[PDB]
RNA sequence: UUGAUGUCACGGAACCUUUGUUGUCUUCGACAUGGG
């Protein structure tokens, strides 16, 4: 006869659970199902059918509780209630027939040998082995454990997620092999019920010895444990069928990123930025004339979709839909994964190991310590799940989407630092008897909770990209992401030790004091800063269990495992941590980076863009901070990027047997570069963080306009606004930050020189942080290190000067002009270009400082000779008076500009002064347009005295006639439109277009646009020429930097200002009609014949007199206030600018031309800024100096060489052009200042004789002689000639 | 470059040729791969020729790969970096087609080809087979299966099934299904392509005894590369046609010209067939494992007059084993069992450590790491010391040569062997080959060793019961007729015996009357034979005591005649080595690296030294030097794995440097008497006779009460060398 | 839904490797219209 106990589990952490496999596999030979042992079971409801639930065995809870029993009876001395046991009996034949064989050495208490195999009187261990008793009779008996009531699930993914564990190589940083398990999470699925069955024979101090033992069990299936006795599917076709519609699928891609962006809350939808003027016509959301607005904004308001978790599960859906559907809209070349990321291998227990006793005695203390872990940085603990492809690397989350940190992790970065603190690695084999080093010991004695946190807001995705060392882009098909948990993350941390020391071993008191210190390198993705924590808040006591008192405390309250005997134990632990006796010092060390910018600066972000209300092209990453439930943003500068810019830095300037390091591909590679930042097989040893701003900086916008070389009007481009944090001389940009280097780098002087040398770059401003140092932004101004004990600052001190010698003086002009008083000029004339264009295929590359080439900075002062106007154009209501309060409606108004400012200093932008000497350049080396509207189409009207061609053509007729701001072959109407049949790229000789233009030929390029050798229709066939080459193309970089021009002086204004008391203000001069420029003008007619003449300049005169007196320059009548004119803040002559070039690999030639093209010539001036038409914008150059880069550490003076390179300059060209050299001439011509008493007039014709009272002919005049459409190309190409 | 390509193809292709599409398919395939691959070919800035023509002729291209990627990889002329750079490029490529709805079979063949080949290009990281090598196969097998699914018999993707299914089975694993059928079809395919075949004719006409192939075998052309298999695959087929003589003559050409690298197969395939000629109980096997043990002795010199390392073979143990069963000399065994010692084995791991070490100091081993050709050699598919004379031992001695024979152990046999020597009889009469069973030896050592490492002088019981198992397993050590009563003893163990005391191996005899080895007779160590080479001591007065031990005062030792330093520095160690002292004391902690033997260190008071430090020191001045140790020498070894380790340690870098005899502890040694014995040795110089008398003088204390405690104490220590 | 004299699986960090970069002057004068 027997009696039964009831048994219940209750688990304290997300347990594990192993595969079902078929019932032949459920064998010893089954590498699978032997390593699975120690999990819980799924059983299949029916065989064929996944349907099912969890369960446990009795087997593995015997298992357990045997091995409980014996650490109780070493401990009390082999006495059960003073009675005495033998060591039991552990040995059988037959050994094939079981499954598994103790690898564990068995403890002992006494030395007697066991009871004998067929007596009647065993002992009380020998009953809970069953050899009392020994169709089958059970002693004692465990059942199996089932969930209560018996429910069924569809599969274990219902019940669970199976995740990926790793082995990470010591030595190495890497895994090379993995397993996997189902975690089940304990808040879903907590208890689990069972029952045993006693036969009444079996003794009190037999079951005296099962409860306690059961008590004393704190650990099955891995989990600590407590034993008591459709919407998104239908908008995503709707949204792709749309998308095709309107043919703009090629946007699928950033669509599905910047909808899946939208997770964070369902409030940006109404915040979804607009076009320009501000009207719903974005390019991405009003695509379909219902708009994508629309569509979300209706999601948006769906009561099924208010519950933020079902707009979060709406947007993460929605965004895999549009991505899956992307992928087709490309050819798909390549997969992106990497090869064999598929090694599953499971431990093998040995079948043959030997058996072995062990006494380890009755001393058995526990230490438990309680804190806080605090995420430092951003974090990634890798969980990909494959239902899910838009990421590529994902991060581990709850079932309820708390973040999580994993026991399987905590494990396995204490058993690192361990091996750290010995300096000794393991070679950590599975399988065989346990592995008896100091590291292994310690590690089984060990305890650690899973956690997770209450914040679950989503994560932020990182964008990441590679750049290609020769062009100085992105390399083809390089973007991939990744998500992040955020900095600030707070989880509760419990370690426990059980062991006979007292206390915590020296080890670990050291390894947990580096965690305090704030050296807990936890998470992947180290070497970009992620993944750091701080220890917090650290307690800690010691249970003596040797005691019989306290060891019987600690069983009745099952160890105050539970989260009721955790709070009574929490009462009464200590403050802090107790202090190790053989302290060693961390294998890593922070070194702290400060950087100084005094120019603007951009780390682009394209998603935010998009999603942003702000609506600008381009903005700046911005990074959240978890602070309690709150998320609150912050601009930084990525880890990776600078990761990126210094790794570059060294690649550039070391060799590997005289192969540049960026020319490597880095695989098997052991060079300098892999020996520092890692490899793809080995870790790195320098870790990156995030740079932040100190005084948190706000952004602006820039707005910028390409200039077409023909016209001289905007390029209607794309457009391509920027929104950077602003930084000037006066207001410098801090960056601040940290990197961590391992300590056996600093140790190392040679691996010190590499970062020396590097660094000393960074600190010459070679190295621009961020996008767009071509006009000025990202320029350093310092970089400084602390805390490397100057081992590397060593190597950082300024390389200052070598020579004082002044720069020469610029060469006189030859050029003349004969101005005669009594005549009037146009104000442009055309310069028609020589017929070569010397071009080359492969440009000069990137990769490295070349030999022969020349590295270095110019300084400049400019100077204004007339009146200056660079407008600030973030507010065009300037000059209207306070008290007109609040006026606006959508009126329309007369604009208003003030001077460019940046932190109220007077500057002008880098972008406007490289555009400006950029169009002297192209024209003085005769370049291709670097800007034109090949694409467009004129056409003219008809003179009173089907094919898709002329569908095209209609087409073309009818905007023309709709779209007119002057109104109050098939044509519609008697007199009418002709339409040319050709685009105007055709009308220029096929040299003179762009290298890298638009596609002007017959039929729709479009077919190809899956396709990479579209790309090659686009591309001359003969590479680019000298402007090119030297300003660059978006699939080349540019070879020199325009910075922002500071004044000098203190500002001399055109008018003196509204309030006398303050001299940093102008007053306002009103503008002229400016208007746009006519092509049909210069190309007078259908006619093949008529070709593009050349490139405009604007002439130097002083009309500007007129307009500050308040008179039209044609006719002297007064200028009136009107929303067609303008009224501006504009800076006299006299005025002093100060700005700097840098350049990088030029030849001597092409710095020769460079600087001839800044400088001119004494007689010769620029023209820059607004009105130049009226006489405004004229400034001069001068160089101030020259300074080269020899190497990292000589920079030297420049000024002696200047005579030099001027003449090999000049000596190209005379190699190219072999003194068929007149458009130079005719440049210098328009580049001519008038001098001293010469004053000419210089205006436009009016439109009629009688329209002007001076009674000069006039353009309807004009047309009919002197200007007929015969002459009038030669007119207008040959510098002042006069129309009156 | 590839601009100009495609720029031809368009000038001269119409697309009712399939040559011209198929050129100018190719183009546009090269073309765009290295525009992936960011090569200098990015810098390439010009477009094409004749625009509206190409947009015509390209647009009607793509309106109406494998090939390609069959052809890279073909070159070979290159190092296994390479190789391994173009194969994976290959795989990253295909694999994105291959998992097509329907693939074809050239893009599926070629890339079973890339992932067998990858295979067998991984570098080994532990004792077991990296896990990525299997996958490998089992991928290549995968998609061969898809061809052989729809063409039972395409003979190309056959033979790669099954040139993967034989290395799965050369890495542990079992073969897969249809193994036979799949065999059966190459029989029916019937003809050699490759010499890489004729080992499956061998395996069917093993499995099956279908001999009509083996004359083809014997007929195969002589003018290939390596030979040294064919003749190997020459003997197998000439032994299933029984025809032994050339058996014979083909098997000793195969081991004369075999490679000098075990990584090539031909190592493993050779034991193979020792192996099963042993099976089939054939005596050939016994001639040909003498010869490839032979053969096998390739091996380098370190700094240190009698220090060797080798490159780590998983089947070498075997084949020992079978060169000791094939011997039936015991002099000859000796000699067999005697190359095993006194020589670590590495990984190409950790190789490239002491690589990096070595350039640390600008040593020119490290052109001898050229070794690492290794490397090289994985791949069949391309079809690419003086002997001490026994007799200089002094006839006053006796020698006993151990070695454990762990085939014969797990055949079930006793395979533990005793090769005792006696100088002094007559010459047919000198040698003993006594034999016995250490299996329950080895378990007693391992239950000690436990309790000895959560315990230390805990474990004093199972020492005990340890030195009694010593007996047991060796009776013959207590008998006249084997050791005679009063000459000397040398030992020179192999294996887990290192780590023993036999000098206190104890009979049990009648209960009142214990009896220990010291009693009966001296000992001294050797680690192997071939460090014999006596030589008088140092001709000095001067001694000298380094300490890094805070722990303890030696009272007895400082307070005396000595050249006494309390702290020490790596320096002051590598400066005292330079003197030649008669007696130089090292009493300091030292740890162990379980990975590398020689980045075990001493503890110094600032700076850890190496035990490649301390073989390395130049203008060190030793020779003669008697030398004892404190705990480094305990300290330095770590816990045993396998019966047949042996682990270098500082005791055996000092006698690399000609060390005359050195005083060293088996475990931690009590500091109390360290102090007591090292000060009587260090008094009354013959080491031999002293610490006999010592152990004899305690002996007394511990027959008072049998004190395990005590006997754990004295136990210890022993003296390792053979000077003059 | 376990099988019993033998389960270190708290015996195993999803780890390692990649600059959102590149190219663009916030510029500016000749018409409009259909008849007869
Ligand atoms: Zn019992
Ligand atoms: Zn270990
Ligand atoms: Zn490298
Ligand atoms: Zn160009």
């Amino acid at each position: 006869m027997t009696t039964t106990m009831k048994i219940s589990i209750e688990f304290l952490e997300p347990f594990r659970m192993t595969k079902w496999q078929e019932s032949t596999r459920r064998n010893k030979n089954n590498k699978e199902f032997v390593r699975g042992q120690a999990f819980a079971r799924w059983h299949r409801n029916k065989k064929d059918n996944t349907k099912g639930r969890p369960y446990i065995t009795g087997t593995l809870l015997r298992s357990a509780v045997i091995r409980s029993a014996e650490n109780l009876l070493t401990l009390s001395d082999g006495k059960i209630s003073e009675k005495t046991c033998c060591p039991g009996k552990f040995d059988t034949e037959d050994k094939d027939r079981l499954l598994q064989l103790r690898q564990r050495s068995t403890l002992r208490w006494t030395d007697k040998n066991p009871c004998p195999d067929n007596a009647e009187t065993y002992c009380p261990f020998c009953e809970l082995l069953g050899r009392s008793g020994n169709d089958w009779r059970f002693r004692i008996h465990f059942g199996n454990l089932s969930l209560p009531g018996k429910p069924d699930f569809d599969g274990p993914k219902a019940i669970g997620s199976q995740r990926v564990l790793n082995r990470v190589d010591f030595k190495s940083g890497k895994a090379h092999d993995f397993f996997k398990a189902y975690e089940v999470d304990h808040t879903r699925f907590p208890r689990f019920e069972g029952e045993i069955t006693i036969d009444n024979k079996v003794s009190a101090e037999a079951r005296k010895l099962l409860c306690d033992s059961l008590k004393f069990t704190d650990r099955l299936c891995g989990a600590l444990c407590v034993i008591r006795f459709n919407l998104a599917e239908k908008t995503a076709e709707q949204i792709i069928s749309i998308l095709d519609d309107n043919k703009k699928t090629e946007y699928t891609r950033l669509l599905a990123d910047a909808i899946r962006s939208l997770r964070r809350s369902s409030k940006l939808v109404a915040g979804l930025p607009k076009d320009h003027d501000g009207k719903d016509d974005h390019y991405l959301w009003d695509i379909g004339k219902v708009t994508i607005r629309q569509i979300l904004t209706t999601s948006a308001d769906t009561k099924e979709l208010k519950n933020a978790g079902k707009w979060r599960e709406f947007c993460e859906k929605l965004g895999e839909a549009l991505y899956l559907k992307s992928k087709d809209m490309s050819g798909g070349l390549k997969i992106t994964r990497r090869i064999l990321g598929d090694a599953e291998f499971h431990g093998k227990p040995d079948r043959l190991e030997k058996s072995r006793s062990v006494s380890i005695g009755s001393v058995l203390k526990e230490t438990v310590v309680c804190g806080e872990l605090v995420a430092k940085t951003p974090f990634f603990f890798g969980a990909i799940d494959e239902d899910a492809k838009q990421t590529a690397l994902q991060v581990l989350l709850t079932p309820d989407n708390k973040y999580r940190l994993p026991r399987s992790a905590v494990r396995g970065i204490l058993r690192r630092d361990l091996q750290t603190y010995f300096d000794s690695p393991c070679n950590a084999e599975l399988g065989g008897r346990p592995c008896m080093c100091k590291t292994c010991r310690i590690m089984r004695g060990i305890t650690v909770m899973d956690a997770r946190s209450e914040y679950n807001a989503p994560p932020e995705i990182r964008h990441r990209t590679r750049i290609n060392p020769f062009t100085g882009t992105v390399a083809e098909g390089a973007l991939f992401n990744m998500e992040v948990a955020p900095e600030g993350i707070v989880f509760p941390f419990q370690l426990r030790y059980r062991g006979s020391e007292d206390g915590l071993p020296d080890a670990l008191k050291t390894v947990l004091k580096w965690w305090a210190e704030g050296q807990a390198f936890m998470s992947g993705a180290a070497s970009t800063g992620k993944g750091r924590f701080r220890m917090e808040n650290a307690k800690y006591e010691t249970l003596d269990l040797s005691d019989e008192n306290q060891r019987n405390d600690y069983l009745k309250n099952w160890g105050w495992r539970d989260e009721k005997g955790l709070e009574e134990l929490k009462k009464r632990l200590n403050s802090g941590l107790p202090e190790p006796g053989n302290y060693r010092d961390p294998k890593w060390h922070e070194i702290n980076v400060s950087i100084e910018m005094a120019s603007p600066f951009i780390n682009g972000d394209p998603i935010r863009a998009a999603v942003d209300k702000r609506g600008t092209a381009v903005v700046t990453f911005v990074k959240y901070k978890a602070e309690g439930e709150e998320a609150k943003p912050v601009c930084a500068y990525k880890a990776e990027s600078f990761r990126g810019v210094i790794r570059s830095a060294v690649a550039r300037i070391h060799m590997e047997d005289g192969v540049p390091l960026t020319e490597l591909t880095h695989s098997d590679c052991e060079c300098l570069l892999c020996q520092i930042f890692g490899s793809e097989y080995e870790a790195g040893k320098i870790r990156f963080e995030d740079l932040v701003f100190e005084s948190d900086p706000e952004p602006v916008t820039f707005d910028h306009v390409a200039i077409d070389r023909f016209t001289g009007g905007a390029a209607d481009k794309k457009k391509f606004d920027d929104s950077p944090l602003p930084g000037s001389p006066a207001r410098p940009l801090m960056l601040k930050g940290s990197f961590w280097i391992r300590r056996d780098v600093l140790e190392d002087e040679e691996y010190c020189k590499a970062l020396g040398k590097a660094l000393a770059d960074v600190n010459n401003g070679l190295y621009p942080l961020g996008g767009k140092s071509a006009i000025g932004y990202g320029q350093v101004k310092s970089l400084g290190i602390k805390g490397d004990d100057k081992r590397i600052s060593r190597l950082m001190n300024p390389a200052f000067d070598e020579t004082d010698v002044a720069v020469p003086e610029k060469p006189k002009t030859d050029a003349e002009v004969r101005i005669e008083a009594e005549k009037v000029y146009y104000p442009h004339y055309f310069v028609e270009p020589h017929k070569k264009v010397e071009r080359e295929e492969k440009p000069c590359g990137h990769q490295k400082f070349h030999e022969g080439r020349l590295t270095g900075k110019i300084r400049c002062k400019l100077i204004t000779k007339t009146p200056l106007i660079v407008p600030d154009t973030s507010n065009d209501d300037f000059f209207r008076p306070a008290d007109k309060e609040a006026r606006k409606e959508k009126d329309e108004y007369h604009k208003s500009y003030a001077f460019f400012r940046l932190h109220k200093q007077i500057m002008i932008p880098g972008s406007e002064l490289r555009g400006m000497v950029s169009s002297v350049y192209e024209t003085v080396t005769n370049s291709c347009f670097r800007i034109f509207d090949e694409t467009k189409r004129l056409s003219w009207r008809m003179d009173a005295d089907i094919p898709e061609k002329a569908r095209i053509k209609y087409k073309e007729l009818l905007r023309v006639y709709n779209n007119n701001p002057q109104a109050v072959d098939i044509v519609p109407v008697r007199i009418s439109r002709t339409v040319d049949d050709r685009m105007i790229g055709k009308r220029m000789s096929a040299d003179l277009r762009p290298c890298h233009g638009d596609w002007v030929e017959d039929g729709d390029l479009s077919a190809l646009n899956a396709y990479p050798e579209k790309r090659l229709l686009l591309r001359h066939p003969k590479g680019l020429c000298p402007a090119c080459r030297l300003f660059g193309t978006g699939s080349y970089k540019g070879r020199v930097r325009f910075g922002f021009a500071s004044l000098e002086n203190d500002p001399e204004w055109l008018i003196p200002g509204k309030n006398p008391g303050d001299p940093f203000h102008g007053g306002p001069v009103m503008l002229s009609l400016l208007e746009r420029p006519r092509p049909t003008w210069s190309i007078p007619g259908s006619d093949n014949k008529f070709k593009v003449p050349g490139r405009k300049f604007y002439v130097h005169h002083h009309a500007w007199k007129t307009i500050k007196d308040g008179n039209h320059p044609t006719t002297g009548k007064a200028i009136e206030q009107s929303p067609n004119n303008r009224t501006v803040e504009a800076l006299a002559g006299g005025n002093s600018f100060s700005f700097e070039i840098a350049f990088e690999n030029l030849k001597e030639w092409e710095l020769g031309l460079l600087i001839h093209s800044l400088q001119l010539e004494k007689g010769l001036a620029h023209k820059l800024g607004m009105a130049k038409s009226m006489g405004f914008g004229s400034v001069e150059i001068d160089v101030e100096s020259v300074r080269l880069r020899k190497d990292w550490k000589q920079w030297r003076n420049g000024n002696s060489e200047i005579p030099n390179w001027l003449g090999k300059g000049f000596a190209k060209l005379k190699e190219w052009f072999r003194d068929e050299l007149d458009f130079i001439e005719n440049l210098k011509k328009l580049l001519w200042f008038p001098e001293g008493d010469q004053a000419p007039r210089v205006c436009y014709p009016m439109l009629r004789k009688k329209d002007d009272p001076n009674g000069n002919s006039g353009y309807e005049e004009l047309k009919d002689g002197e200007f007929k459409k015969e002459d009038r190309q030669k007119k207008l190409t040959t510098p002042w000639t006069p129309w009156a | 470059n590839p601009i100009r390509d495609i720029q031809d193809r368009l000038k001269t292709a119409k697309f009712d040729n399939k040559d011209d599409m198929m050129n100018l398919a190719s183009s546009l395939y090269k073309y765009e791969k290295q525009l992936m691959d960011s090569s200098e070919a990015t810098l390439c800035q010009q477009g094409l020729s004749n625009r509206p023509n190409s947009f015509s002729q390209l647009s009607q291209f793509r309106d109406s790969k494998f090939w390609q990627n069959e052809y890279e990889a073909c070159k070979n002329f290159q190092t296994h970096k390479e190789r391994r750079e173009t194969l994976e490029q290959i795989i990253r490529f295909l694999q994105n087609g291959a998992e097509e709805k329907d693939a074809d079979d050239l893009l599926l063949k070629t890339l079973a080809r890339a992932y067998f080949h990858r295979g067998l290009l991984y570098r080994p990281k532990g004792f077991s087979v990296p896990a990525r090598k299997v996958e490998a196969m089992k991928k290549a097998i995968a998609y061969c299966e898809i061809i052989l699914d729809k063409n039972e018999e395409e003979s190309e993707a056959l033979r790669i099934w099954l040139y993967a299914a034989m290395e799965l089975r050369r890495c542990g694993e079992e073969y897969p299904e249809n193994f036979a059928e799949k065999l059966f079809y190459l029989a029916n395919d019937g003809f050699i392509s490759e010499l890489y075949d004729i080992r499956l004719f061998l395996e069917y006409t093993e499995r099956e005894e279908d001999n009509n192939f083996l004359d083809m075998i014997l007929q195969e052309n002589q003018d290939r590369e390596r030979l040294f298999e064919l003749c190997l695959y020459k003997a197998r087929a000439c032994f299933h046609l029984n025809q032994l003589n050339d058996v014979r003559i083909y098997g000793e050409s195969a081991i004369d010209n075999a490679p000098g690298a075990f990584a090539d197969p031909f190592w493993d395939e050779l034991v193979e067939f020792i192996r099963m000629l042993r099976n089939k109980k054939s005596e050939l096997w016994k001639e040909i494992a003498i010869k490839a043990w032979d053969k096998c002795r390739e091996k380098e010199m370190k700094v240190g007059n009698n220090i060797y390392l080798s490159w780590y073979w998983a089947r070498q143990r075997e084949l020992y084993d079978l060169a000791f069963m094939a011997q039936d000399g015991i002099e000859k065994k000796t000699r067999i069992a005697d190359s095993l010692k006194s020589r670590t084995t590495l990984r190409i791991q950790e190789l490239n450590e002491l690589r990096k070490d070595a350039h640390r100091k600008q040593n020119r081993r490290l052109e001898d790491k050229l070794d690492r050709i290794i490397e090289q050699e994985n791949e069949a598919r391309d079809g690419a010391r003086e002997e001490i004379p026994f007799a200089r031992l002094p006839q006053n001695w006796i020698a006993v040569h151990f070695y454990l024979n762990e085939l014969e152990s797990h055949e079930g046999g006793k395979g533990g062997h005793a090769l005792i020597y006696d100088p002094q009889k007559a010459e047919k009469d000198q040698w003993q080959d006594k034999s016995f069973d250490y299996k329950e030896l080895h378990r007693k050592f391992l239950e000690w060793q436990e309790n000895y490492i959560l315990n230390e002088e805990g474990s004093a019981d199972f020492l005990v019961t340890l030195c009694r198992e010593i007996e047991k397993a060796m009776p013959f050590l207590f008998k006249s007729e084997v050791i005679p009563e009063d000459r000397p003893v040398l030992w020179i163990p192999h294996g887990f015996l290192h780590r023993l005391p036999l000098h206190a191996a104890m009979k049990s005899g009648n209960n009142s009357n214990i009896e220990i080895f010291w009693e009966r007779h001296a000992s001294r160590y050797l680690p192997a034979w071939h460090l014999f080479d006596p030589a008088p001591y140092s001709r000095e007065e001067s001694s000298t005591l380094l300490k890094n031990f805070e722990e303890y005062d030696f009272q007895n030792l400082e307070n005396g005649e000595i050249e006494v330093y309390a702290p020490s520095s790596p320096k002051k160690v590598k400066e005292a080595i330079r003197e030649n002292p008669a007696i130089l004391l090292l009493l300091c902690h030292g740890e162990a690296d379980m990975t590398n033997p020689f980045r075990s260190c001493l503890k110094l008071k600032n700076k850890d030294m190496t035990i490649f430090d301390l073989l390395t020191v130049e203008d060190v001045r030793l020779s003669g030097s008697r030398i004892l140790l404190g705990a480094c020498e305990s300290d330095m070894v770590p816990p045993l794995e396998f019966s047949v380790d042996e682990h270098l340690s500082v005791s055996g870098a000092f006698l690399s440097h000609k060390a005359g005899e050195i005083v060293a502890g088996l475990w931690t040694v009590d500091s109390e008497k360290v102090d007591e014995c090292y000060s009587y040795l260090v008094e009354e110089k013959d080491f031999l006779r002293n610490l006999q008398e010592w152990q004899m003088a305690e002996t007394e204390n511990f027959r008072s009460e049998n004190d395990s405690s005590l006997f754990y104490k004295i136990a210890p220590f022993r003296i390792i060398g053979f000077p003059a």
